[PDB]
């Protein structure tokens, strides 16, 4: 526009009002409205059109005259001071966590005010999305999904329980499933929640709580499904990051009549915990309760971590209270502590060089008591387990004449990668036994249709990004593909319905970004599975092969060309910059190969399955119903895969989402401290640009 | 902000920003291609490995020095040196700062032009300047008067400077030290039955030229007791386990630098080229040139200089005049420690050749 | 799809698809014709038995090893070895897979040519390559540097490889172990 006030780039608030008093080809001489003497220069991507009266807000954001990404930011700045936390932006609901209890908006009188009424007949609320999902299920003959993204603590936990409260109170009229999520609230927190630099307590798996509806349309059951729990985090942690929270709550919160049974020591004595952060979270009363023998040198030197909602000393106590509430027995809870403590003494075993004759690798002299105190926890013989962690057993029998069983030793690096592959198998099959035990405390009556909630970790970005953030952000790019796929389909089901027109827009595709990461022996994940196979794996050869063959692609440049100055310190074969939906995020390639290269030997996979304990043999499947046992030996698949097993399980979730309808609820966190009324425009503007909301506004060209 | 002193070594390229410590990167300039057919099939191999990476993989390459006889062989190899130097050591893009380059005294024209011109077009620096390597050791020693020595593999030079003006009419450039000392050591160690035909193995010759050799005080008289039964053997160990016991050749190799008639060439010894540059200066200045004889360059690191040089000069110099020779510690980094002081300080912040000035002026801006 | 590694040993010919466990079939390199008059009149016998069955029929045949001192004697016997290997061991059609064949390091020209030509025209494979047996023994212990001593019946070899280049001028072939033993 010309003359009319436009938005101006303001440091703390994101955008401020301002006018244009001289102009260039792409640089604008911006005079601020409220700071007129500062008169700076600003670019085309820092100026946006603004509405005539600033004395208004919009309930229906499609009603804007100037609809852009700066006027969406101004609408949730005014509505936050009007006690309105819900905002209708087309088929996308923007919910802002206020960090206090607003008067009469979550009440039972509020629930029967919305009941059965459609969008555009009631103002913005999360109960108008939950009521839409029951009507766009039975009539439409389509199962539903509520998709929740955003940064941890942004309201993605809280809006989900208000949806499942609304589907039980408004339409189930009972059915005991609503507070069974609540009764095992710290129980599912400990196993999947970890600590990242950007998030103090974030769940690292795809929690998919589905709610079954039958042919009669009554709520007949629920089921809890889990997807994509981070494999690498189990064994390796970065600077100031942790493992899962049960590996700190069991270390801190275990009593002295339980610690003498489990043989626990402070985290500096456990190899899978001492490489990250060993500090526990606490509160003023529990910081006095953590014992002198439970403290690591990090805790002795720097004490407990700071955060008002986190206490790792007390939540192991409130976890075991929750096992009484959900449905776990007193004999079995003790066996659920021997397996967790067995993972901690699995990481301490170590393997040195060859002695002389017959090559191979042997254990270290200081790793003898580390295997004996672990083999009574995982139920294995102390003499037989040393052989399986050091040799590769195979046969001369395979297709011709009958032979015998031969022994080919493993290399030192093949034994270090094999010991960590066992810990990424045991804790992963333990977590399916905790979830499957919980799903049997409310077994469903029948099935036909379902309204589920997909909640996943958001787009994560730190100062230095690793392999853990490459696999999280690759999951958010595919979920961003499915976001834009349903929005283009919605406008196509709108223009001949209301008679608006035959107008059509050039779709926002991302296939070159997908083909860059995964393909048919062309992607980055395709090169990564090739590097695991090489005679001697390297870290210099993995980076250099990506810009050898994938050079032509636009969404890939060398780290030294980085727009952000900080990543220019990194050199050619140390990293790469990958452009995504939420921007260009650079990743280092240090330990990227090392986290991918775990592999599990056949008679080591067929040794932990052969366990000399009874709770342990139940863990590696399969159930009694239609019983059929796992074979003694195999050959194939050796390497198996890490980065392809993470891609394969994600493809099982993207095709389930394609059979369901969409209910996209984006959650915005207003401030860092998580306090009422506070506002940060250096964090709010960043979450509109990292949640895919910008890509939707840049697909909306309608003008209707 | 800061300027970068990146020294175009004869050896031994040195790189580090201006102040406050010591050079950050040192490596011996070489490029090496893989000289045999591959069989491991990664493929995984670079078109050319530069140093230091080309010296951690000896015996499977064909080493090619880019700096030979005091001039660069071609900028096809040189640009790849430059790219390696900035990128996998210092970690900065050349467009960030004014740079500072060094050259050899009496450099062939237009090979300082063509260089200056190519470096501006290849790396796109915001400013450029070239200082001579001998002159920079003046700043390193902190002096105002005296004759300056940049002696590297293989062009040395002898420049006289007076308070603080340089003299165009007395500068002497010798094609001798140090690659002729390397090549000669290989020619007189072959003389005791150890052959080293291949380029990669020639590097081993340089490494014993560094470590085990020393300068005789009185050649004829050290040579006499070497001819006696007396043990001058120091036992070196080789990469394949070979044990070599060298004696005579150990003090013979650096001695080559005095009286080049060992080769048979006409060129005068450092003894006399030092002196003849002083006796090409005006008579009154000579008074303060004695006792400001300051040596530098890594090829002067041998033990026994400068007090051989001292005793020899004192014999040739006029009677009842004092000559003390100044030998710095850490002479290998002398030139760089020169450059570091200059480019960090005012006045010379406004004395660079800047981008517009260069664009307007063209290649004839160097002189 | 799945490639086939078929090893032209002088043992102990080895056959199995590409990875990941062990050779599917191993048997001695023997073809053997019947040296006695037939009198039971089934007739029931073959014109030539290959191994395994030519090692169950000892004392009634005249065993002919088709590979002798590092070279195959003639391709008439060799093709019958091949036919046995693909068909009654691996079972797969030859037109189905790309194959991978092995040779001896330093084997006489034009015995790789004549081989490649005859094998393409006889079995009609869709693609192929020939890798030398010593070089492959690097991969088994997964080292990128070192001197390889690969010793099988009837040719041993001493091949030096350094990260990851094989010196053409330092390779030694001995025609000694194991048939002379
Ligand atoms: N301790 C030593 N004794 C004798 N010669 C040495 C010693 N250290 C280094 N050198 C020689 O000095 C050379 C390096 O000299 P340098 O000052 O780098 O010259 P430039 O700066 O002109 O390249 C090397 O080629 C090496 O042979
Ligand atoms: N345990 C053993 N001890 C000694 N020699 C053996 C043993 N097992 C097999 N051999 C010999 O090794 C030979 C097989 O070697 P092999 O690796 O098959 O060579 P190639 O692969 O070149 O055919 C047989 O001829 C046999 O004589
Ligand atoms: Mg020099
Ligand atoms: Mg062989």
């Amino acid at each position: 526009e010309d003359g009319k006030p436009v938005w101006a780039p303001h440091p703390t608030d994101g955008f401020q009002v301002g006018n244009i008093v001289d102009i260039g080809p792409d640089s604008l001489t911006i005079e601020p409205l409220n700071q007129k003497g500062k008169t700076f220069l600003a670019l085309i991507n820092q100026v946006f059109p603004a509405e005539e009266d600033s004395k208004k807000d919009v309930e229906d954001n499609c009603s804007l005259m100037y609809l852009n990404e700066a006027t969406l930011l101004h609408n949730i700045k005014v509505r936050y001071s009007k006690d309105r936390i819900y905002t209708y932006v087309a088929n996308i609901l923007i919910a802002v966590n206020p960090y206090f209890d607003i008067p009469k908006i979550y009440s039972s009188e509020t629930i029967k005010s919305y009941q059965g009424k459609s969008l555009g007949t009631m103002p913005p609320h999360v109960f108008a999305i939950a009521d839409k999902a029951f009507r766009d299920m039975k009539v439409l003959k389509l199962s539903q999904s509520i998709i929740v993204s955003g940064e941890s603590g942004a309201g993605k936990t809280e809006n989900t329980k208000f949806v499942l409260r609304y589907l039980t109170e408004s339409y189930g009229t009972g059915q005991d499933i609503d507070d069974r999520i609540v009764e095992a609230n710290p129980l599912l927190e400990a196993f999947g929640n970890a600590k990242t630099v950007r998030n103090n307590n974030s769940s690292r798996f795809g929690k998919f709580v589905e709610i079954h509806f039958n042919e009669k349309s009554s709520v007949v059951g629920g089921f809890v499904s889990h997807y994509l729990l981070e494999k690498s985090r189990i064994c390796v942690q970065g600077k100031e990051e942790r493992n899962y929270h049960i590996f700190y709550r069991l270390c801190a919160g275990a009593s002295e009549d339980i610690r003498e049974r489990l043989h626990l020591s402070s985290p500096d004595n456990f190899r899978y915990l001492n490489r990250g952060c060993t500090r526990y979270f606490a509160n003023k009363e529990t910081d006095k309760q953590i014992l002198q023998n439970r403290k690591s040198p990090e805790y002795l030197k720097a004490g407990s971590l700071k955060d008002p909602l986190l206490d790792d000393h007390g939540d192991f106590i409130r976890m075991c209270t929750a096992m009484k509430k959900i449905g776990l027995d007193d004999e079995e809870k003790l066996d659920l502590f021997r397996v967790v403590a067995g993972v901690l003494h699995l990481g301490n075993i170590d393997f040195e060089e060859a002695g002389s004759t017959s090559g191979g690798c042997n254990l270290k002299n200081k790793s003898t008591q580390a295997l004996e105190y672990c083999a009574e926890l995982l139920g294995l013989d102390q003499d037989d387990l040393r052989v399986s962690l050091t040799t590769r057993v195979m046969l001369t029998t395979a297709g011709g004449a009958k032979g015998t069983v031969i022994k080919v030793p493993l290399k030192v690096e093949q034994a270090n990668n094999a010991r960590d592959a066992l810990a990424k198998t045991v804790y992963s099959h333990l977590f399916d036994h905790v979830v499957n035990r919980v799903n049997q405390c409310f077994p469903f009556e029948t099935s036909s249709y379902f309204i589920g909630v997909l909640d996943i970790a958001g787009f994560e970005y730190f100062e230095h990004n690793s392999f853990e953030q490459f696999c999280i952000n690759y999951c958010n790019e595919k979920l961003q593909q499915f976001f834009n796929e349903r929005i283009l389909k919605e406008e196509q089901e709108l223009y001949q319905k209301e008679g608006l027109g035959v107008n059509e827009v050039h779709y926002v595709d991302n296939q070159d970004c997908i083909d860059l990461i995964e393909a048919r022996l062309v992607g980055i994940l395709d090169i990564l599975d090739e590097e695991n196979r090489l005679p001697q794996p390297s870290d210099q050869h993995f980076t250099s092969a990506v810009h050898q063959k994938h050079k032509d692609h636009f969404r890939l440049s060398i780290p030294r060309k980085s727009k952000l100055a900080i990543h220019r310190n990194i050199r050619d074969d140390e990293g790469f910059i990958i452009r995504h939906f939420a921007g260009a995020v650079c990743y280092e390639t240090t330990q990227f190969v090392e986290k991918n290269n775990d592999a599990l030997h056949m008679s080591l996979e067929s040794l932990i399955c052969e366990s000399r304990d009874k709770f342990i043999r139940e863990l590696f499947e399969s159930s009694t119903n239609n019983n059929k046992d796992t074979k003694q030996k195999a050959g194939k698949l050796s390497f198996i895969s890490v980065g392809n097993k993470f891609k394969t399980q994600l493809n099982l979730l993207l095709d389930k989402l394609r059979s369901t309808g969409a209910s996209f609820i984006r959650c915005i966190k207003p401030n860092l401290k998580m306090t009422s009324h506070h506002f940060e425009g250096a964090q709010i503007l960043s979450q509109l640009q990292c949640s895919g909301m910008v890509s939707v506004l840049d697909l909306m060209q309608g003008g209707f | 902000t800061t300027a970068l002193v990146c020294d175009n070594g004869s050896g031994l390229v040195k790189a580090g920003f201006a102040g406050d410590d010591a050079p950050r990167a040192v490596f011996p300039s070489i490029v090496g291609r893989p000289r045999h057919q591959g069989v491991m099939v990664g493929m995984g191999q670079k078109d050319s490995y530069v140093g230091d990476e080309a010296q951690s993989k000896r015996g499977i390459l064909t080493l090619k020095y880019p700096i030979e006889h005091g001039i660069i062989t071609n900028w096809d190899d040189m640009e790849k040196i430059w790219h390696h130097t900035f990128y996998n050591e210092l970690r900065v893009a050349p467009e960030e700062h004014p740079t500072l380059l060094t050259e050899a005294p009496l450099n062939p024209k237009a090979n300082r032009e063509k260089m200056t011109q190519i470096m501006f077009e290849t790396f796109n620096v915001p400013a450029m300047y070239v200082a001579i390597q001998a002159v920079l050791s003046l700043y390193a020693s902190g002096r105002t008067t005296g004759i300056v020595l940049d002696s590297g593999d293989g062009v040395t030079h002898n420049v006289p400077i007076y308070e603080g003006y340089a003299l165009p009419h007395a500068i002497m450039r010798l094609d001798l030290a140090g690659r002729d000392l390397t090549d000669y050591l290989m020619k007189i160690l072959t003389e005791r039955g150890y052959s080293f035909v291949t380029t990669a193995e020639r590097e081993i010759v340089r490494d014993i030229k560094e470590k085990l050799c020393y300068v005789a005080l009185d050649f004829e008289n050290e040579m006499a007791t070497a001819a006696s039964s007396s043990s001058l053997e120091k036992s070196y160990e080789l990469p394949d386990g070979q044990v070599i016991t060298i004696g005579n050749e150990r003090f013979r190799c650096p001695e080559t630098l005095f009286q080049p008639s060992f080769i048979g060439m006409e060129s005068a010894g450092i003894h006399e080229t030092t002196y003849n540059s002083i006796m090409k200066c005006d008579i009154d200045i000579r008074k303060d040139l004695y006792a400001n004889n300051v040596m530098s360059g890594g090829t002067t690191m041998y033990p026994g200089i400068a007090d051989r040089m001292q005793k020899e000069i004192t014999a040739l110099a006029p009677s009842t005049m004092k000559i003390k020779i100044i030998a710095p510690p850490e002479r290998k980094y002398s030139v760089w420690i020169g450059g570091s002081i200059l480019a960090s300080l005012s006045t010379f912040q406004q004395m660079w050749i800047t981008k517009q000035e260069y664009d307007e002026a063209g290649p004839s801006i160097v002189h």
